[PDB]
């Protein structure tokens, strides 16, 4: 039911800050895949700091086998959103109700992935 | 003292502030402000009670 | 670690060079502080993003970068990022050994074939200081 899963490490935050009300963009760097992504987390209710380590999955649906639009037990940052950019090294452009994610990878890597389609994102920080 | 009412204490004994009376804190976001002002952003954590009044 | 000097990454706009130094002072060891420079892209009333502080000694830079990495240095809701410097601020040698003050300096040449010597000009009270970085 899972497409990509794989862990992730942090590098750099865009504002760098603990106190600042605003929306902060990361930037992890993939293990083994070694795929950059770009996303926009709230750290004042999930905190997130440089250095840790945090795995992250994307599946259709929650649901096991199907029925499409009980993995909520297991992540605790669940997310939805659609793929509206595909056009690149080829990198997705997802949009969590205007929470843009840049995923930016290896073609061979992202090759399941359709145009216009409503996919999770599953995060934990181990 | 950042505090505008009299909701926190100062306890010479064990020279640690206390909570005396917090039903005076008038949700003036003061001693927050100060806390994060003088670089401590999870000293006092205040949260309203929604199933009290 | 061939230098001392680290420069910070993102400092507030709003801050002064003597904030900074006295939030190095308190997270950081008394007075273990020697330079701190804020560039301006203005005269005097427009400083940079960034700042370049210097260290007396290794040891301290070693702290300071550890501190930056578990991201502990928290300065008005601002994480400060270390990283290496380019040039010194002040060419100082880091070891307060090779630092020679209030030293006698004279000139002169062999001026005899035996062991022998001549002065011409003598200096009292002259500052030395050994660069093995910089090899002057």
């Amino acid at each position: 039911i899972i497409m990509f899963e794989d862990i992730f490490v942090v590098d750099k935050l865009d504002p760098d800050g603990k106190k600042f009300d605003k929306v902060t963009r990361v930037e992890a760097r993939s293990h083994n895949l070694e795929m950059f992504m770009h996303l926009d987390v709230n750290t004042e209710v999930y905190p997130l700091a440089v250095g840790d380590k945090f795995t992250l999955a994307m599946a259709p649906t929650l649901n096991l086998d199907g029925t499409p639009d009980t993995l909520a037990d297991k992540y605790e940052y669940i997310m939805h959103g659609k793929l509206y950019k595909i056009s690149e090294k080829a990198e997705l452009y997802v949009s969590f109700g205007g929470l843009l994610m840049l995923l930016q990878g290896d073609p061979a890597h992202i090759s399941h992935f359709e145009l216009d389609q409503r996919l999770f994102l599953l995060m934990r920080k181990l | 003292e950042s505090s505008p009412t009299k909701v926190f204490g100062m306890d010479p004994v064990t020279r640690q502030v206390v909570v005396v009376d917090p039903e005076a804190y008038t949700y003036d976001e003061e001693v927050i402000k100060k806390a994060e002002a003088m670089g401590k952003p999870g000293l006092i954590e205040i949260s309203p009670k929604d199933d009290s009044f | 670690t061939n230098r001392s000097t680290v420069k910070i990454s993102n400092v507030p706009q709003t801050i002064v060079a003597d904030e900074l130094l006295r939030f190095l002072e308190l997270h950081l060891g008394e007075d273990t502080v020697f330079a701190l420079e804020i560039p301006t892209t203005r005269d005097n009333w427009k400083p940079r993003d960034f700042a370049r502080v210097q260290f007396t000694t290794l040891e301290v830079k070693s702290r300071a970068q550890l501190l930056s990495s578990q991201s502990k240095l928290l300065f008005k809701t601002h994480n400060l990022r270390l990283s290496e410097a380019y040039d010194d601020i002040i060419p100082r040698p880091v070891d307060p050994r090779k630092r020679l003050d209030d030293i006698v300096l004279t000139v002169g040449f062999p001026e005899s074939d035996e062991k022998r010597f001549c002065a011409l000009e003598k200096w009292d009270g002259v500052r030395c200081w050994i660069l093995t970085e910089k090899r002057r």
